RNA sequence: CGACUCUCGGCAACGGAUAUCUCGGCUCUCGCAUCGAUGAAGAACGUAGCGAAAUGCGAUACCUGGUGUGAAUUGCAGAAUCCCGUGAACCAUCGAGUCUUUGAACGCAAGUUGCGCCCGAGGCCAUCCGGCCGAGGGCACGCCUGCCUGGGCGUCACGC
RNA sequence: CUAUCCAGCGAAACCACAGCCAAGGGAACGGGCUUGGCGGAAUCAGCGGGGAAAGAAGACCCUGUUGAGCUUGACUCUAGU
RNA sequence: UAGGAGGGCGCGGCGGCCGAUGCAAAACCCGGGGCGCGAGCCCGGGCGGAGCGGCCGUCGGUGCAGAUCUUGGUGGUAGUAGCAAAUAUUCAAAUGAGAACUUUGAAGGCCGAAGAGGAGAAAGGUUCCAUGUGAACGGCACUUGCACAUGGGUAAGCCGAUCCUAAGGGAAGGGGUAACCCCGGCAGAUAGCGCGAUCACGCGCAUCCCCGAAAGGGAAUCGGGUUAAGAUUUCCCGAGCC
RNA sequence: UCGUUCGUCUGACUUGGGUAUAGGGGCGAAAGACUAAUCGAACCAUCUAGUAGCUGGUUCCCUCCGAAGUUUCCCUCAGGA
RNA sequence: UUGAAACACGGACCAAGGAGUCUGACAUGCGUGCGAGUCGACGGGUUCUGAAACCUGGGAUGCGCAAGGAAGCUGACGAGCGGGAGGCCCUCACGGGCCGCACCGCUGGCCGACCCUGAUCUUCUGUGAAGGGUUCGAGUUGGAGCACGCCUGUCGGGACCC
RNA sequence: GCGCGACCCCAGGUCAGGCGGGACUACCGCUGAGUUUAAGCAUAUAAAUAAGCGGAGGAGAAGAAACUUACAAGGAUUCCCCUAGUAACGGCGAGCGAACCGGGAGCAGCCCAGCUUGAGAAUCGGGCGGCUGUGCCGUCCGAAUUGUAGUCUGGAGAGGCGUCCUCAGCGACGGACCGGGCCCAAGUCCCCUGGAAAGGGGCGCCUGGGAGGGUGAGAGCCCCGUCCGGCCCGGACCCUGUCGCCCCACGAGGCGCCGUCAACGAGUCGGGUUGUUUGGGAAUGCAGCCCAAAUCGGGCGGUAGACUCCGUCCAAGGCUAAAUACAGGCGAGAGACCGAUAGCGAACAAGUACCGCGAGGGAAAGAUGAAAAGGACUUUGAAAAGAGAGUCAAAGAGUGCUUGAAAUUGCCGGGAGGGAAGCGGAUGGGGGCCGGCGAUGCGCCCCGGC
């Protein structure tokens, strides 16, 4: 965020002083002198046309909040773990009905392309060009006071291509696609991996990235990871299939 | 998408920089696209319109009407071309404004400096075609 | 039935809310350091073919010169060679220019366009080869370094 | 000369909603409640009983752990001398 | 009731999702039909002519009947109170679409000269004069005007200011002050030097700067003409004066 | 402010202009009078959104639970723990 | 307000504006991450839409893990009872037995203040086998906390508005 | 009846120069309140602030220990973090409150006066002249012996010695940062609605360019741009990169040996007392007054004092980038910000009209339409205007004109009224209104084809 707040000196650039009791009018500070309509008009109030607002906002609100670094890591791991599910990627809204397999992976020869014609050619082989098309045809002008504050156009979200090999060129090829994002795998970003707070951004991995996920995140082992002080969260149930629980021999 | 961190991307400032343009900026804002055969001839897409150009409107209620430019009137963001007129209630004839991006330059007033201009624009386009 | 009073419904008023806007504000962040005795900020008066204000500018007065761009300005009227170019423009930009009265403001003042002194391009006649009208330019205060003219038995020497 | 009527013109204070009363009850003196009296459109000019009428967040009185002017034998200081 | 907690309705954004939209969006109106115990919501009709919703998460300048609340508007009041001092107006005519209000003439009265007359100082600033005028203003009215528009107008050797000083003010040197500022007789090679003289030099230097009066002091002007508006003496003719 | 009626009117008289004194200061034939409709301490801006145990207001629905004016202490009784 | 329709105050009418917010410290309740640790908050590297994101350091930064004393200083030598959730055994079962978390109550030990006490050993004023205490601690014999978020409350801030 | 030199001091419209004022964000110095809190209030707090008076720069101030520490010690200045709401301080009440250590940002040290040319002012300035012009040179005058220059600054240093080791400039082409300009992908292809296609439908294309704006409605492709960079011009440059010619010394420095020297800042420190200030407490700073120094010496070690020992530094002279700040100035960029009673007081000829003698106070006021295409003309009218007419998609969008609410008013139609009206619960009578307001289908069964 950027801090917003009304100017400190608002409403107080008038030297008004109340009329006090005995003038058949309210006791609120009133503007002195004469010759204008301004004389006699209340000031300094929140209630008055031309005064402050109640508790004027100040720049020292809490614009940024902190979250435990391990809790960011937990959240991003559970953002990844939800994408590997076709059902939640679908429920999150993406059009995945011709995509061949989840979690989807392409060869590393994808890394070498340059143009967005090539990028669309690539997404044809995968099943995600339907999703890019959704993103591109959904584009519209943002309703409300947003359409005048430098946020004219909104859209939907498309496939987030994740690479691993730094310095390559698809980062500049997938850029012009609306909705379609590109993220390196070292620094996966939660704003990408789960927009809106909802689970399951439809992610398209290249082989180079996918084969170094485990070298980044590690396992249920101390110091497995590239990230110090973190082991993958373990759930509160190993297998949450209430079917087999409530229907297995032991329980029944 | 925008990368130069000295160019504005704000609605307020872009509208300001547009509507408060001097004459030398409104010249370049007052450009029209050359017609098909003329684009093939000069290998450029658009050019700032002149005094003595022959244009052919394409999108107003005056489509397909051709005429020489008679008045490029930078203050109302309009142009007036020959005979593209309407009649007032009292019967006089007055030109109606056609916005320069809604015409095509059918004939081009090849002044020497327009010739040099088309040379530089065409070589610029061809150094990226090649 | 009719008038009046209350009222309901349709239209018309009164009025400027609501909705859509926005060359504006506010906030945050960033880059540079650039006023003045070589006359500044501020103030005043002028200045356009038709302007009062705002915006410019200073008797060269909505500008001059350069350079860049490359054909306009424009509410109207008018000169326009201003057109394959020493070249339009309420154009951009900045080096060449001008910059009235004021103002720290500086000759003395100031409800004063008040009152002085000095120099002087030019010209007239000759009371001489001098005087008069001059265009312009000067005259503040405290100070620094140097120079000129001086004062005091302050300390002296050398002398009448 | 007004006031009255007429042509021209044309405000403001005030206004919860309004405006007939007797007795009772009630925040112990009702236009509204209860019980009775009665009660007939619309208007004109007054008048001064009522509206505990308007004007003014009572000045009298008290509370304030609010002030201010002034005094002194209040408390603490200070110019001066 | 005070008070507490839970679930919801509504407003404006942000991250996502679902869409509506010139075959008509938003907003607003209705004696329209419903849904909900309720906040509210859904649909129809109309005007309106460009943008808008619903859901999950999340946030905030979020819900009005009061505050002698702020601002704006509008009522009754009310065509009502009222337009009343300064004696006074009337008749023909004329212009004009229209006359109590303009203009002319006859009349009748008032100011009655310490005036409701003729000039100025201050202060105002073009109100002065002409031509015209749709509005507004002239608390009625208007052909009218001190209103509106376009033009015009203010002439000095003699009238003034300018010059001098009064009460009194500012100040250079000096003294004070943290500095702005404050003190002027404190006496300092005093601010100024002056006068004859240059074909140069001599003499004196007192009590020593500036400001301060359009009523105090004061170089000098009178008469007759004249313009729509200037002048008595500013212009013109004559006659003077410093 | 207006009307009739009144005080004084050669005087410590009436008055124009210039000038002097500017706020806890001025000026007062003395009334706390006057110092620009403001004076028992002017006006203006700032500290300043001063403080208030005191008065007034404190904006949407349903659901459910739902009291106290009592003890003790406080310059404490219009308040608070 | 004990009592309002009041002869108690405000209110002519409409439209819009209009009043518990934001910040620092703390506290309880709840959620989430990790858990004797937890915080990455000041910095650095990276970041091709980014004031975002991601990585890094801490081997001692804060809080916590140890308290008592005013200070010199000393600093936890290892818990039993009553009742109890629930599990297990016996019985055909009724009924009984055993293990018994949390929690409540009870009685003690250990560390420190203060007092008391003195075998031994030593650098002669130190140690402290033994034994203590109608006293005291915000202790111990239970590791439970760190971080962020939210509501209520408190306090300072203009601080619900006038 | 003299000529003089110096000292002090004059007047100079003398030659050449430097100073005053302005803006307020931030910075430096002096001055300096009170409302408030303390539930009163009087110290305290508000506050070492607001106001007042001055001074600068682009940052300023500070800055190389007369420092902290008690350690195994560290090593200039500044800012961030923690230290720490802690030690302290305080009617020990309300309250107030830093520092060393450590972690980071950034890091840089220097130069004078003194004893030290005396065979010799070796220094500086001004005038004049010459050139290679921010200077350098020749000459004259002058300042200066009451000391300019040179060496030295405590880490040292001066000397003597030593094999030894270290020293100069100028070109050239660039690179880097700064400003400015020029250019740079792709449909305006066919059909419909429409005033307009930027909308729908079809067929295509660009994309390192789907930021944004313009254009007659939701425009990637009509225009400007945006991505990639390219080309030219001009500045400052004094940072460094590579090439060439010129070769660095008896002078300076370093390193080592020596032992003899070894100078260090005065009404200054320090002390008393007084006022203020502080967290600073038998006194933290600062200031006045009085006292008034030292050279086997001086200041500190957070309790006043004497002594013994210890650790530590050397004041009273000066300069110094970076790290930091920034409601002002010029140039920029974004925003979970306001959308005309909001946001600055001001989106507009806003500090404007207007008010006050004056200090000062200080508003209201945005939008026709795509294009003015702004209503020709006829008729009534004194004219304003009306009724037709015309413009446009629309005027009923008609120059304060997007939409156009409510209170309030007029006409039209209806309803009712014996000193209130309004409201709640019943239905009754009037209206206005609802066809998802209310149905016509299900099985068996016979064809006749599907
Ligand atoms: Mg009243
Ligand atoms: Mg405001
Ligand atoms: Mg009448
Ligand atoms: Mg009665
Ligand atoms: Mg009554
Ligand atoms: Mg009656
Ligand atoms: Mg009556
Ligand atoms: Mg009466
Ligand atoms: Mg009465
Ligand atoms: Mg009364
Ligand atoms: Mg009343
Ligand atoms: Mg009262
Ligand atoms: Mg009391
Ligand atoms: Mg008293
Ligand atoms: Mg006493
Ligand atoms: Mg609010
Ligand atoms: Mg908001
Ligand atoms: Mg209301
Ligand atoms: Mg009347
Ligand atoms: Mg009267
Ligand atoms: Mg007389
Ligand atoms: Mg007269
Ligand atoms: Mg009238
Ligand atoms: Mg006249
Ligand atoms: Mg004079
Ligand atoms: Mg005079
Ligand atoms: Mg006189
Ligand atoms: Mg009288
Ligand atoms: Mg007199
Ligand atoms: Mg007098
Ligand atoms: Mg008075
Ligand atoms: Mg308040
Ligand atoms: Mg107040
Ligand atoms: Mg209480
Ligand atoms: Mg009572
Ligand atoms: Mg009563
Ligand atoms: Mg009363
Ligand atoms: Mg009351
Ligand atoms: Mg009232
Ligand atoms: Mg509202
Ligand atoms: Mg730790
Ligand atoms: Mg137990
Ligand atoms: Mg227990
Ligand atoms: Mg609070
Ligand atoms: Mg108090
Ligand atoms: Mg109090
Ligand atoms: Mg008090
Ligand atoms: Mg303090
Ligand atoms: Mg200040
Ligand atoms: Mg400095
Ligand atoms: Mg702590
Ligand atoms: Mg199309
Ligand atoms: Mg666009
Ligand atoms: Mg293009
Ligand atoms: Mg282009
Ligand atoms: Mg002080
Ligand atoms: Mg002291
Ligand atoms: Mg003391
Ligand atoms: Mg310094
Ligand atoms: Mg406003
Ligand atoms: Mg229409
Ligand atoms: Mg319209
Ligand atoms: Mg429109
Ligand atoms: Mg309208
Ligand atoms: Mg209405
Ligand atoms: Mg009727
Ligand atoms: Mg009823
Ligand atoms: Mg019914």
């Amino acid at each position: 965020r950027q801090p917003y707040a009304v100017s400190r000196k608002a409403g107080h650039q008038t030297s008004a002083e109340s009329w006090g009791t005995g003038r058949a009018v309210s006791r609120i500070p009133r503007v002195g002198g004469g010759g204008t309509h301004r004389a006699g008009q209340g000031a300094f109030g929140n209630m008055c046309r031309g005064g402050r607002m109640f508790a004027p906002t100040r720049i020292w609100r809490k614009w940024h909040r902190r979250v435990n670094v391990r809790l960011r890591r937990v959240a991003v791991a559970s953002a990844l773990a939800a994408t590997a599910v076709p059902a939640i990627v679908t429920a999150r809204g993406h059009r995945i009905e011709s995509v061949p397999e989840f979690p989807l992976v392409v060869s590393d020869s994808a890394e070498g392309i340059e143009k967005t014609a090539q990028a669309i050619k690539v997404l044809k082989q995968l099943g995600a060009y339907a999703d890019a098309e959704k993103a591109k045809d959904s584009v519209g002008i943002r309703p409300g006071k947003g359409k005048m504050r430098n946020r004219r156009y909104i859209n939907r979200k498309g496939p987030l291509i994740v690479y691993g090999t730094e310095g390559s060129k698809i980062v500049k090829a997938f850029r012009n696609l609306p909705g379609v994002d590109v993220a390196n795998v070292e620094r996966l970003n939660l704003l990408d991996l789960a927009p809106g707070g909802h689970l399951g951004r439809f992610v398209i991995w290249t082989e180079s990235a996918f084969k170094k996920l485990d070298e980044v995140y590690g396992s249920f082992e101390a110091s497995s990871s590239k990230k110090k002080g973190f082991v993958l969260p373990r759930p509160k149930m190993t297998n949450a299939d209430l079917g087999r629980l409530i229907n297995s021999d032991e329980v029944q | 998408m925008k990368r130069n961190p000295r160019v504005t991307s704000s609605r307020r400032k872009c509208r300001k920089a547009h509507f408060t343009a001097p004459s030398s900026v409104r010249r370049v804002l007052m450009s029209a696209a050359l017609s098909s055969e003329l684009r093939h001839k000069y290998n450029v897409r658009s050019i700032p319109i002149r005094k003595d150009d022959e244009v052919q409107v394409v999108r107003g209620t005056y489509k397909g009407r051709e005429g020489k430019v008679v008045q490029v009137y930078r203050r109302r963001w309009v142009i007036h071309v020959e005979r593209i007129t309407r009649e007032k209630v009292n019967g006089s004839t007055v030109n109606v404004g056609i916005h320069p991006s809604k015409v095509i330059v059918t004939k081009l007033k090849l002044d020497k400096d327009r010739k040099a201009l088309l040379d530089r624009k065409a070589r610029g386009r061809a150094a990226d075609k090649a």
